[PDB]
């Protein structure tokens, strides 16, 4: 609803041949480098490849972002799509090559059949019993706990183990309330009182919820998207559970954690038994870096290995940068900003400017997406900046140009609207011979170097 | 009744025009209102217009009068 | 047909198996009056149509079982799998208590 | 499966004749670096030999000439008889420990300790379980269990009636239990007993029952390294730590005890010490600090045989200002034999393209193959692999079942590669943001 800088783009616009329709889907040109996406897009779906490495080379503003958000919605909803930019790899609690993997493994997803095992009723009876242990200093404990469960098409009495009735006593279950367990998990749910004795006055603000109907005992099944990564930090972090580290690991403050890759391989093993057993699809998915340049030497050396790995996602950079000094290693100097021996690795797809027709289209394609009804005389106005000017400054001027114009009382655009926007709102480069003007000599009133 | 609500439209006119009839009988006296809940974007949509155009081939049918 | 046989079935002899024809055929076998004329004592009815779009879990479901159009096309199979989604989403699948992957 | 096709899926082995070490022109999905393929299976030999400690080997050479596909062909040919790490230098930056610590838990890790162990495991399926819970429960009960062989009725003590009511064991159920344990998994359904699964879904399986005797000792060989000792040990979940990392820095007089504990039971005899391989990739990402360690570690009687690669000519070290060769200092290169990958000549490129066509599936006309050959040698061999799987794609948008040079020439026009891209880049340098921030915006 809100609009963005990538509101208009739809998808690549291609054909079903391939080929790259010179104006769809909210794009102008860059066809060879949609066409590219578009196979790209191919790779990703056959889910053959793993470890594969795009890489968006062009300028600032030549639509790069744009590409991969394409991406994105060409691979659907059911596609895990990861966005970073490189300046999201230097984090304060593990290393930068955890935050990789981390990354390298929410690219990859899991859909997978769950049965949950459940018993469900009005609590009718509970009733605990309990043993007095020898000394060990902290006294009584109960041994087990006989709660009777009603639904509304049969009853059991259940004699649970101490620890469930630890979810039990946690979750504050009383007689007459309704509640949920899980054989799964041991953990318990309090989901009402009964629908019965549900008078008005009470304080304690209740809902009262209606019996369960169906029998007591119930063993539904229910389809779950996950992330490997998702497997990785329940495993890492246990929480699931009705033992004492489960518990107190509630209670404590989350922290991320360098999962090993020890973890890490055996994950796989669990995976493929749900994949043997049939109840699990593998669906690998893309990690889009952004920023790509912003990744260090060490950033990029770790991702040699984690590419070689039998399974990896897709990866896709982005890099704007011609002949720059490689970060972390100021000694080595390399196109993209990517080491000489990684970028061997890739498929680059060169982006490129835009032609002046174009930069014309795309400002009615913006304008229009934004609302902005605008007339042509103002078109081409917009349009002789994106030359004179970045492409950027047009598209920003539009909203502003349409608050002057609605101001003036106009219901669209004219030239005069663009001409006061023009000069409330300056361009970078007129900003900056402000400062080389003012800032000519140091003073009271001059700009600080 | 005076207010009949349609949750779902149906393939034949004639059941929905029957169906509405029962509040609007010689034994009303209450304004009777239809309300129809089709849900835009669906086929829901193609159901009730395929439904309505068979309506008019039935009244087109019954051009003459039968009286 | 529809019609025949029901003039079959009350005048079997003159129907065993073009409106100017019809109208002037069925004018003794059917008598047809109407509350415009007769009743005009009723108010008409009001209709009101009532549009409303696709909630988010709706359109989840219509969408992802639209897709399916992309190899079949079956139909009359998913025309009733999509008027219950345009009625509630729990008549295709009953939303209930819920928790994470264990 | 959830191995998906990666670049070194066709390595297979190191493919050399056992026999006598000499490199067979291709096998095992190697082609050619017959003399560095020769070398690494001299150092295979004396890992599997053991008797050598604490020697490393470093694998150098220009990127793309198969330092990686070695070292992966070392570990295919190792298999699990031997611990293979594999460390990304990078790796050691923790946050978590000191890079010396990582360092030392990577070596800990790279030496295995052998244990052969035996139980009593009873399997079959159960024909019956009774058990009254007689207020209370788990008084007593009978269970009986067959295999196609044998059939016997137990009479089960109270905490195994506890064991079977845990794990909901019911008539028709296939079991293990390790009695010493008293662990009971079920290893299935059995199909003669499917109707009486009414709460299964059809989506269950069904097994056919054990067959033997009910009873047997299965052995198993346990290997575990020094470095799962070590975390076991310190602190009352240590092997917890094993897995989520948040291992410390591990006391050092802890590991000095568990060396002493470890030549105890190689003296008694009940354990077994099997000296494993730590690959250390693109080792030039190590620092002056770690070398210094590395000299030294590498002179424990516990040290595995250390192997590295590094892509680098004389390049500058890491935490210092001077340069050496291959970005190691020479007081450490000074402890190292190396073994040089060369680039490949046009056939071992061709067959190296027809290894990778048959890993995907690919097939590639012979004009195509000549073409990728030929982009090989122009455009390096990474480029032409990567140019395989996209004319695949292409070729599958045009329905077409081989391959062919319109498809290769596609991907040709549509990929850059390498030295084409950093020509993109030298004439785009006012467009591309430089070394100095600066870039003109526009037309
Ligand atoms: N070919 C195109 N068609 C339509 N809009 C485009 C195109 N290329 C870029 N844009 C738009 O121009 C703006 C700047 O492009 P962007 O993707 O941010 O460039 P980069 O990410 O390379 O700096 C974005 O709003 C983007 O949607
Ligand atoms: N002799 C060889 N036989 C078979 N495949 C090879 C050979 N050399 C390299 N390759 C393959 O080509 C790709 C690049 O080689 P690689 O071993 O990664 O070189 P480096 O690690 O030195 O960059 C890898 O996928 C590898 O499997």
């Amino acid at each position: 609803h809100r609009t963005a800088a990538h509101t208009h783009i739809k998808g690549l616009g291609l054909n079903s041949s391939g080929i790259a329709e010179k104006q769809a889907a909210g794009f102008v040109g860059q066809c060879a480098a949609r066409e590219a996406c578009g196979v790209v897009v191919d790779l990703i779906k056959a889910h053959k490849m793993a470890g594969r490495g795009v890489l968006l080379a062009g300028g600032p503003g030549t639509g790069k972002t744009a590409l991969a958000l394409a991406i994105s919605q060409e691979l659907g909803t059911k596609i895990p799509f990861c966005p970073i930019t490189g300046s999201e790899i230097y984090s304060t609690e593990v290393k930068k090559t955890e935050v990789l993997m981390e990354n390298f493994r929410r690219a990859i997803g899991l859909r997978v059949r769950e049965t949950k095992d459940v018993y469900e009723g009005e609590v009718t009876e509970m009733t605990p019993e309990e043993a007095e242990n020898p000394l060990g200093g902290y006294g009584k404990t109960i041994s087990t706990l006989l709660i009777g469960l009603k639904s509304a098409r049969g009853q059991k009495k259940l004699r649970l183990d101490p620890s469930i009735y630890e979810a039990i006593q946690k979750e504050r279950v009383q007689v007459g309330d309704v509640i949920y367990i899980e054989t799964n998990t041991g953990a318990c749910k309090r989901v009402g009182r009964s629908d019965a004795y549900a008078t008005e006055f009470d304080l304690e603000a209740e809902e009262y919820v209606p019996i369960p109907k169906g029998e007591v005992h119930k063993k539904k099944e229910i389809v779950q998207d996950v992330t490997l990564h998702d497997l990785d930090v329940a495993n890492a972090r246990p929480q699931g559970g009705q033992d004492i580290i489960s518990m107190m690991g509630q209670l404590m403050k989350p922290k991320m954690t360098e999962i090993t890759d020890k973890l890490r391989m055996e994950i796989n093993k669990v995976v493929q038994k749900y994949i043997n057993q049939g109840v699990a699809e593998l669906i690998p998915g893309v990690l889009f870096i952004d920023e790509a340049h912003m990744l260090d030497i060490e950033c990029f050396t770790y991702l040699n290995k984690a590419l070689e790995s039998p399974i990896a996602p897709i990866v896709v950079l982005a890099s704007n940068r011609g002949i720059a000094t490689i970060r972390g290693a100021d000694d080595l100097k390399a196109a993209h900003g990517i080491p000489p021996d990684f970028l061997q690795r890739l498929l680059i797809i060169p982006t490129h400017p835009y032609e002046p027709d174009e930069i014309r289209r795309i400002v009615r394609i913006r304008a229009q997406t934004e609302g902005v009804q605008l007339t042509d005389a103002a078109v081409d106005r917009v349009a002789e900046h994106g030359v004179r000017i970045s492409l950027r400054y047009c598209l920003q001027l539009l909203a502003p140009a349409s608050i002057l114009a609605r101001v003036n009382g106009r219901t669209q655009v004219d030239v005069q609207d663009i001409a006061e926007a023009e000069e409330l709102f300056l361009d970078a480069r007129r900003s900056a011979n402000i400062l080389t003007s003012t800032g000519e000599s140091g003073g009271l009133h001059g700009f600080i170097s | 009744a005076d207010t009949v609500i349609f949750y779902d439209s149906d393939w034949n006119p004639t059941i929905d025009s029957q169906a509405m009839d029962r509040a609007h009988r010689l034994g009303q006296t209450k304004q009777v209102t239809v309300y129809r809940l089709i849900t835009r974007g669906t086929i829901e949509e193609r159901i009730r217009k395929r439904a309505l155009q068979k309506e008019e081939v039935q009244r087109v049918v019954i051009t003459g009068t039968g009286s | 047909q529809e019609l025949w046989a029901l003039l079959h079935f009350i005048m079997p002899s003159l129907f065993d198996s073009q409106l100017k024809r019809l109208h002037m055929i069925l004018k003794p076998f059917m008598l047809r009056r109407v509350k415009k004329h007769v009743q005009k004592e009723l108010g008409d009815k009001i209709e009101i149509d009532v549009f409303c779009e696709l909630s988010y879990r709706q359109r989840a479901m219509y969408q992802s079982l639209r897709n399916q159009i992309s190899i079949m096309d079956t139909l009359m199979n998913l025309v009733m799998q999509f008027r219950k989604v345009c009625n509630h989403p729990d008549l295709f699948e009953r939303a209930d208590t819920s928790s994470p992957f264990f | 499966g959830l191995n998906l096709i990666a670049a070194h899926s066709h390595i297979r082995g190191l493919g050399v004749d056992a026999d006598t070490l000499e490199p067979r022109p291709s096998s095992q999905g190697l082609v050619g670096q017959e003399k560095a393929r020769k070398a690494a299976a001299v150092v295979l030999e004396m890992i599997k030999q053991g008797k050598i400690a604490g020697r490393a080997v470093l694998i150098a050479g220009p990127p793309s000439t198969g330092k990686t596909a070695i070292a992966m062909g070392m570990a295919q040919s190792l298999g699990q008889d031997v611990p293979f790490t594999t460390l990304a230098a990078s790796e050691i930056f923790s946050l978590e420990m000191s890079k010396t610590e990582a360092l030392t838990q990577a070596f800990r890790k790279s030496i295995g300790v052998r244990i052969k162990e035996e139980s009593e495991i009873m399997e079959g399926e159960v024909v019956e379980i009774q058990i009254d819970r007689s207020t209370g429960g788990a008084k007593q009960g009978k269970l009986t269990i067959k295999t196609t062989d044998m059939e016997a009725i137990y009479d089960m003590g109270s905490k195994m009636i506890d064991a079977m009511t845990k794990e909901r064991v019911m008539a028709g159920d296939i079991i293990s239990i390790d009695k010493s344990s008293g662990k009971i998994t079920k290893l299935g359904r059995s199909y003669a007993r499917s109707r009486d699964y009414d709460a299964m879904g059809v989506d269950t399986k069904f097994l056919q029952c054990p067959e033997g005797e009910l009873q047997k000792r299965k052995e198993v060989v346990h290997t575990v390294s020094l470095h799962e000792i070590d975390v076991i040990n310190s602190r009352t979940q240590g092997f917890l730590a094993l897995f989520s990392g948040d291992t410390g820095e591990i006391r050092s007089e802890i590991r000095d005890q568990i060396n002493t504990k470890v030549a105890e039971w190689k003296e008694e005899g009940k354990a077994e010490i099997v000296p494993g391989v730590l690959f250390i990739d693109e080792v030039h990402m190590l620092d002056i600090e770690c070398f210094s360690y590395i000299n030294r570690a590498l002179e424990s009687d516990l040290a595995p045989i250390v192997i590295m690669a590094s892509n680098r000519g004389v390049s500058r070290i890491r935490g210092t200002d001077y340069k050496s060769p291959h970005g190691l200092p020479l007081d450490f290169l000074d402890r190292v034999v190396i073994i040089n990958t060369h680039p490949y000549t046009p056939d071992e490129l061709r067959q190296i393209l027809s290894i990778r066509a048959q890993e995907e599936e690919v097939d590639l006309t012979p004009d195509a193959l000549a073409l990728l050959t030929k982009i090989g040698q122009e455009a390096g061999l990474r480029y032409a692999s990567n140019l395989i799987t996209t004319s695949q794609l292409i070729a599958a948008k045009r329905r077409a079942k081989q391959v062919g040079v319109e498809d290769v020439q596609r991907s040709f026009k549509l990929f850059y590669d390498p030295a084409r891209s950093v020509r993109f880049v030298q004439e785009s340098e006012k467009r591309l943001i430089g070394n100095d921030g600066v870039v003109d915006f526009s037309y």
